[PDB]
């Protein structure tokens, strides 16, 4: 049996003697509610619909001359929200919610559980919202048979010529299921910029929300069965939920003058003090090869260390780009210091090698904010890399072109308005 | 009670379309059972209808309430193989048009699988059932043996200019006007037969014009059957309106 | 009496000898319902004899046979009926139908390659990246230097590393990059060798409309090598483009050759400022971007450029139909989605013998006389019903007045595509609304079915029976303006004789209104370029050049690297 | 003392003049750490001068410039260091590195087209449909007639309809269909013109192994026209194939030309009895079937045929590496997934100057002496550690004994791909287990990093650091035998200097065991065909022919339909 104490984003005790099994995506009530709300909540961009209608525009560059319909949408957000609620709800008084945000520019729509229970995926959050706003606008402006197709294009974009609502104005924190690389990747296809915007650039909460979603993904992928359940839960608790305050206290201890290397030394000292590692054998030069007394717990200390090193290094530069090299050299130096494998047995370091390449070259990728657990560059680790990317993005003070303010204004506002998403550590600890 | 009306229009073309739909078609020629089997090319004339031979796992009749109330056709009850009858009809006033051969089959024959195309029209069914259909398709006024031809392959000819003798072109030469009568001496897929099948005389140009289900500007223009043009526009308008909002 | 525009072509292709078909013995009267069938077979056709001869050589060389006319069913070769040529509409070129098969026509292959190998990439976000991250100044001088570097690098040549091996320029001389901008001050300072001048290429009104839609933004019209997309695929294009844009920014602005800011330029070129020709397709007909299935009908209308150089509205719409019928039916449906002999004549029906021209000019002239002029007819179901019925019934009757017309467009799907395209295009030009045109197309299909008692092939009218209801539907996978529909619109994903005609209808409302573009002004400007191998202002003339083996701008050949 | 196999090539490419590079003035000693830098630039190279002159012609003709050596950074053209040629391994061909760029090499393009334009389609289910559903008899006579019809129709010629227009046979003479069967009684009755005779193409033991795996089943090896896949894509192939198979069954069996049973033949040809070269790819790198990303490493090993005609096990493995390094790095990663100048030399490192040959023969000879012979070494981590360390350290030291070797494979990723391929192939051949070979590859990567204090390019070792742990993992998206891995295996989806080498390692276990095939016996038989344009028994010889512009079996050209020159 494995127990942990959960500490807050500010290093304060929230829950004691917590069995890690009770933090699992399959058992923890707060994580199950976060996933339930992730699947049922969608964003309708009324501002985008207004401009699309007024200019006959679809997405960033398409424009059909002669189709302009300058309908007044944003100022009618509350009336439209009321009608959207009537259309999205299944029964009067059910769990449907429609809220106006950003001065009328956005609607947060939460479809009732009944739509998810009779569907196979989360996509009714998008389709019920898109159909509801299309119908509500057609009604409010008495749109005729010839012109309704332009209301349809303003909401749904190029769909069904495109697989999804390309160039439309209905979106979610999630992407369409067809974009998944494999089985169980839907909760992994969430930009690090979305996480950082949702959590208000609080680096601990950004790492926590990302770790929760990544581990829900690893569970759905089939990577947390049998002995691997303990493996992933130890990583979730120590890296994602500040178990035993290791992440916060390591960052505090190393915050003034620490580097990637001093964080490596702190983690090795702590693992040895806690009995996680011991000297296996001493070479003739005096170099000590260490052994892991508990391999999965050593992996979790290296996952916590990878995050603490990201916070110390990206935090010092106030620059997100340092995360790719931090994940690489924290684990490479950890192996050279101990003779033991780094986090995820080389897969955090490997992910960091390609991530560094694809965040500093001509070939693809971009800034840290565009990566996610479903991205071909950063999918390789079993949920231990993206939480560090989310924290690094949060810590950036303005070096990025493709920042959360550029890519995640809609998602950040809509999902950031939900407390469980803003404060995941507190929410998880309180549900125990 | 209900009296079917089938189709609008008041011209000879509309009247012929309702004749084909209702099965009120005149018998103009005779074909023997063995000559029909020979020209269809599915089995030797006079032989018994072969059966399907499905795997052991599909032999069992399921407990189904629909199977209990829908009587199998004679062909289905015997387990006949699915076979076909395919026709090509000239646009130069051949009595038949592809859609109306399919409506004739859908209304008057049980357990049929009709298919309409511009240059060919087919009916697939359990072999003995398809022969019952095939006999009516060739003996009645729905066929002229010169302007129409049974063609299971290489169908080209419906839209071609007629030959100087008034017969519709056939790349495989399965039937032709030979000494005052139409002779078919190959099966519907062009395999030479060991017999000559006499399909009788062609219709005159006047008879074909009076019996045809096709509209032509030089006979009965489509434009002249006002109710048919109106019916098309009505279906188009109502489909258009209900596709937007079904109310 | 109005003289039908196709009569001259029917006289030539049916009553004048072509090869050794003895046409004068078949019939000299284009109105005669009867013809003398000579059953000449292969002997009448120099083209089929060329194929037979190559088939003998191939069988002898390989010891494994190929083409043999006698392997046709029953041992009866093609040509039992008179083999006739086709007049490519609007031209004096007479050719065999085999000369219009995409495999045998280099102009057709080059048209698809010029689309496939093109993407448009914005410069503003890249320039903003250089300013924000490096504090670099961007000026017309730095842009012009960058464009010289880019045109050296884009075909596959090095600018940073030592000991690089490069593509042979002689194999990639069709590859280049031009720029255009809605910023007139910047346009006047760009090196003229690389500029697509919007004021010179478009009339005053259209240039103003393009500039207002584009704003003060700057774009690169990139055309990667034809040899690359032929060896690889359309999804290669945006990646090939981004790699050499990245190298050119590194060398031209003396960046570190691989720093964090370079990844922002890569994300901008590959995703944020990329404007490709089309998005990916779903699993059953899986393909990446820049394939014909992802090409929206409005994009094909903006690629074609006849409307930019002619005031004849019907002619401009039918050049779009010709490009679309060829690309969508012959290459896309006839090869990418099927293959073999394919669908040459399902497409040639829409660009030969001036037949679609006759029907479309008739319908449009009727609408101009009745409603006043282009884009003056009300966009209502009453107008659609009027124009589409008048045009469709006129077209239906022409096949009956002229038995040679019916024999030429022998397949019902050919008649359906042409009858309905004329009704749709006349309606779209008259109302200035392409959705009204689409409604007219479906009404024309229904009229033809009841008129001839037949329509197209077995599965021709799946989208037409679904059609009327889905024109103005706003339901999830039903509703969409025609300009944004394409070969992945569910009802349209499978069948010949519709897609190319829909591209013409998509163009029709916009041509009626005098619009500079249909759906993407960036696409319209990118293809208003005479340096492109295929002349997009004269689609039918180019197909005719390819048919007679005279198209001299075919790119991608490997003669330079093969034995002499 | 063992004479390193690459020394002769280093002497030729560095000490003998190539073009006007004045090689004898640079250095005449292949062991010297110093060289005289003459900074000759373009003037030393007839190939760069050819490119410069075409660049001037292009600029003059278009009024828009192209290639210009002086647009290299700083106005300093390529060739400040001596420009040297390459020896294509196992050949006497000496060529410029530009002659091995896929764009400039018709043999390389034709190799990819022959794979892209091929699918294998079963006949048994189609014959069963004809017998059970239509009551038609299938005999050797009907099959032979069907094959004549099929070879007329497949290139794009008509068999049922009147007034069809057809492809010019002269443009599609590379298109044909052959058949093979595990039913020996049927093999003796098929028309010999269309047969791939398994007994003639393979040795007695291998033919028996193929027949036991295939059973009494019959298959069509279809090769659609090169011009079609060049105009279209790989996903066209199975559809083009099915259309003409359908037409040929209609004509040869005198069916109704479009009845319900025809749809069963279509479903059989397109789906139930189809054996393509690879499945589709996910959204980010979306592509349909028959593209390089879907080609499993074992499929590339079964496409290559050197093991069928040579008993030299290392040579047969390295012909697989040459095909894979070219296809996967130059065409796939270097064009489909990127583009531009691309990745010629990241791939040439694995098929030039007999370098990978020296390292692989060294490792394999070491393992044969120690363990007894091929497939005799135990498949254990102890064996992998032994062979891979011995081979990797030997290879690492060769770059230090020969400064010219280090200058030739100047990029660390080139050294990594070759050092690790030799360790992996020697281990796979010795154990008869390709998974043991893969484990050896990752150990060699780690040794090279600590030895030189550097490994490959910025992102080279993502899959190698993930590698050791994922060799024997059984987790969802980690576990998989190497034979079934490919360019879509997550860790492998992005980077050069691994995929082609993995194809060689996939082959190594099976070549060590003397197996007839690696993963698909149908693929192995389909490509054991001398009528195919590319000679899959001699990959490196074919690349050499393309390099010197002498490859004479390039298909898909349009000279016949272009104005005369
Ligand atoms: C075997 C099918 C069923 C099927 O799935 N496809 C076929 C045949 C296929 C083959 C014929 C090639 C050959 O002769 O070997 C090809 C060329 C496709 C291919 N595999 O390359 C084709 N049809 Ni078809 N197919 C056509 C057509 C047609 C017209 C022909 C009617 C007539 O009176 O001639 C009818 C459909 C209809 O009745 O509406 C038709 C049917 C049929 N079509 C019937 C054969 C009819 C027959 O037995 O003669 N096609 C056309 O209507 C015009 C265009 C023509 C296509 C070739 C081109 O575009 O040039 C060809 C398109
Ligand atoms: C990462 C990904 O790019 P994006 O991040 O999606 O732009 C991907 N490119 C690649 O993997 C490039 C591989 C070839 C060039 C690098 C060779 S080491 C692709 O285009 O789908
Ligand atoms: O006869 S079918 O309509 O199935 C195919 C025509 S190409
Ligand atoms: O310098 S990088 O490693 O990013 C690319 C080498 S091709
Ligand atoms: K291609």
């Amino acid at each position: 049996s494995d127990k942990v104490d959960i500490y807050s984003d500010r290093g304060k005790l929230l829950a004691s003697d917590v069995d890690i099994m009770d933090l699992a995506p399959t058992r923890n009530r707060a994580i199950r509610t976060i996933i339930h709300d992730t699947k049922r909540t969608a964003a309708v961009n009324l501002g985008g619909i207004e401009k699309a209608l007024a200019n006959g525009r679809i997405g960033k560059v398409k424009k059909i001359p002669g189709k302009e319909m300058k309908l007044d949408i944003v100022a009618n957000a509350e009336r439209l929200a009321e009608r959207v609620k009537e259309l999205v709800q299944v029964n009067e008084g059910d769990d449907t919610t429609v809220e106006v945000l950003a001065g009328g520019k956005f609607l947060k729509v939460q479809v009732p559980s009944a739509r998810l229970e009779s569907g196979a995926e989360y996509v009714s959050s998008i389709t019920a919202s898109a159909a509801a706003i299309t119908q509500a606008i057609i009604e409010l402006f008495d749109v005729g048979i010839f012109d309704a197709c332009m209301v349809k294009a303003a909401v749904w974009g190029d769909y069904p010529q495109t697989i999804g609502l390309n160039g439309g104005n209905v979106s979610s924190i999630l992407e369409i299921p067809q974009k998944d690389e494999g089985l169980g990747f839907t909760l992994r296809n969430i930009m690090a910029n979305h996480i950082a915007a949702i959590t208000q650039r609080n680096a601990m909460n950004a790492a926590a929300l990302s770790s929760i979603l990544e581990q829900c993904g690893e569970f759905e992928m089939g990577n947390a069965i049998g002995m691997f359940e303990r493996h992933q839960l130890l990583g979730l608790a120590y890296q994602g939920l500040n178990a035993n305050n290791i992440v916060y206290e390591t960052v505090k201890e190393q915050g003034k003058s620490g580097t990637i290397g001093t964080v490596v030394h702190s983690i090795v000292e702590r693992a040895l003090e806690d009995g996680v590692i011991s000297v296996d054998k001493v070479a003739p030069s005096g170099y000590k090869f260490y052994k892991a007394n508990d391999v999965m717990l050593w992996n979790a200390y290296a996952a916590a260390g990878s995050l603490a090193a990201t916070m110390v290094n990206c935090g010092a530069a106030r620059a997100a780009q340092c995360v790719s090299s931090t994940l690489l050299y924290f684990n490479d130096l950890l192996e050279k210091e101990t003779g033991l494998p780094g986090c995820d047995y080389g897969k955090v370091q490997g992910t960091a090698v390609g991530f560094s390449f694809f965040s500093h070259s001509i070939y693809g990728g971009g800034g840290p904010g565009v990566f996610n657990g479903n991205h071909i560059v950063t999918r390789h680790s079993r949920g231990f890399a993206i939480p560090c990317v989310a924290a690094a993005v949060a810590l950036d003070a303005g070096t990025q072109m493709f920042s959360p303010e550029m890519t995640s204004a809609v998602v950040g506002t809509v999902y950031g308005s939900i407390p469980e998403f803003r404060e995941p550590i507190k929410t998880v600890a309180a549900s125990l | 009670a209900y009296e079917p009306q089938y189709y609008p229009g008041n011209t000879s073309v509309a009247q012929n379309r309702r004749k084909h739909m209702s099965g009120n078609v005149e018998k103009l020629r005779e074909i023997s059972d063995e000559d029909l089997t020979a020209i269809l090319g599915h089995r030797a004339p006079g032989s018994d209808y072969p059966s399907t031979h499905p795997p052991l796992a599909e032999m069992g009749e399921p407990d189904c309430p629909i199977r209990e109330i829908v009587e199998p056709t004679p062909g289905a009850a015997a387990g006949d193989r699915i076979r076909y009858v395919q026709w090509t009809d000239s646009m130069y006033n051949a009595p038949a048009t592809p859609y109306w051969r399919s409506y004739y089959a859908a209304i008057n024959h049980r357990g049929v699988d009709p298919g309409t195309l511009s240059g060919r029209q087919i009916v697939e069914a359990r072999e003995r059932d398809v022969e019952v259909y095939g006999k009516m398709s060739i003996e009645t006024e729905m066929t002229c043996p010169a302007l129409a031809g049974l063609r299971g392959a290489t169908v080209h000819g419906h839209s071609c200019r007629l030959q100087e003798d008034g017969v519709m072109f056939d790349m495989l030469d399965r039937r032709r006007l030979e000494g005052g009568t139409i002779i078919m001496d190959k099966d519907q897929v062009g395999v030479p037969l060991d017999r000559k099948v006499d399909l009788g005389k062609p219709m005159s140009e006047e008879e074909a014009a009076k019996r045809t289900t096709i509209y032509r500007v030089d006979n009965v223009p489509f434009r002249s059957d006002s109710e048919v043009v109106e019916w098309v526009q009505r279906i188009w308008e109502l489909r258009t309106r209900y596709g937007f909002q079904p109310q | 009496d109005r003289e039908q525009l196709f009569k001259k072509a029917l006289e030539i292709k049916f009553t004048q000898e072509w090869g050794e078909n003895k046409a004068t013995e078949v019939s000299t009267d284009i109105t005669s319902k009867k013809a003398k069938y000579l059953r000449l077979g292969t002997a009448q056709s120099p083209r089929k004899r060329e194929f037979e001869q190559y088939g003998k050589e191939i069988a002898a060389k390989r010891g494994l046979p190929g083409y043999d006319p006698k392997l046709h069913l029953g041992g009866i070769p093609l040509g039992q009926r008179q083999i006739t040529p086709y007049v490519v509409s609007s031209t004096d070129t007479l050719c065999d139908g085999d000369d219009l098969h995409f495999v045998n026509n280099a102009a057709m292959q080059q048209m698809w390659d010029d689309i496939r190998r093109t993407v448009i990439v914005g410069m503003d976000l890249a320039h903003e990246t250089l300013e924000k991250r490096l504090g670099k100044e961007v000026t017309p001088e730095t842009i012009n230097h960058y464009l010289e570097v880019l045109n050296h690098a884009m075909p596959g040549a090095a600018v940073v590393q030592e000991m690089m091996v490069e593509t042979h320029p002689g194999l990639v001389d069709d590859c280049y990059v031009k720029v255009f901008t809605g910023d007139d001050e910047l346009a006047d300072e760009i090196d003229k060798r690389f500029l697509i001048d919007i004021d010179k290429q478009f009339g005053e009104e259209k240039a103003a409309q393009i500039k207002a839609a584009i704003g003060k933004t700057t774009w690169q019209a990139v055309h990667v090598p034809t040899i690359v997309v032929r060896t690889c695929d359309g999804a290669t294009t945006s990646r090939w483009t981004a790699m050499q844009i990245g190298m050119s920014f590194i060398a031209a602005y003396r960046m570190c050759a691989g720093e964090a800011a370079v990844a922002d330029l890569a994300y901008a070129a590959k995703h944020a400022a990329l404007v490709g020709m089309g998005d990916m397709l779903p699993a059953r007909r899986a393909r990446g971007p820049n394939e014909p299935g992802g090409l929206q009908f409005g994009y094909l209308a903006d690629i074609v450029q006849a409307d930019r150089v002619t005031d004849d509205k019907v002619k401009a719409s039918l050049e779009v139909v010709a490009a679309g019928a060829m690309l969508y039916d012959q290459i896309w449906l006839g090869s990418y989605m099927s293959g073999g002999v394919g669908f040459t004549q399902y497409a040639t029906a829409a660009y030969t013998n001036n037949i679609l021209d006759d029907f479309s000019y008739y319908g449009y002239e009727y609408a101009v006389d009745k409603y006043g002029g282009p884009a003056q007819a009300p966009a209502t179901l009453e107008t659609v019903k009027d124009i589409a019925t008048e045009t469709a019934i006129y077209a239906i009757e022409q096949y009956e007045y002229f038995p040679t017309l019916l024999e030429d467009q022998f397949g019902g799907s050919q008649r359906a595509a042409v009858v309905a395209a004329a009704a749709g295009i006349a309606t779209g030009l008259a109302t200035g609304n392409s959705q009204a045109g689409l409604s007219g197309w479906y009404l024309a299909q229904y009229l033809l079915k009841e008129a001839e008692g037949r329509l197209g092939f077995f599965g021709y009218d799946l989208q037409d029976q679904c059609g009327a209801a889905n024109v103005f539907s706003y339901q999830s996978d039903e509703g969409l303006p025609l300009e944004l529909r394409g070969p992945n619109y569910p009802n349209y994903a499978m069948n010949v004789g519709h897609q190319g005609e829909y591209a013409g209808i998509a163009s029709s409302g916009h041509i009626g209104r005098g619009d500079a573009f249909v759906v993407n002004p960036l696409v319209k400007v990118a293809f208003a370029d005479p340096l492109l191998n295929f002349d997009f202002t004269q689609v039918r003339k180019e197909f005719a050049k390819g048919a007679v083996r005279e198209f001299d701008r075919c790119a991608g050949e490997r003669a330079l690297i093969l034995p002499a």
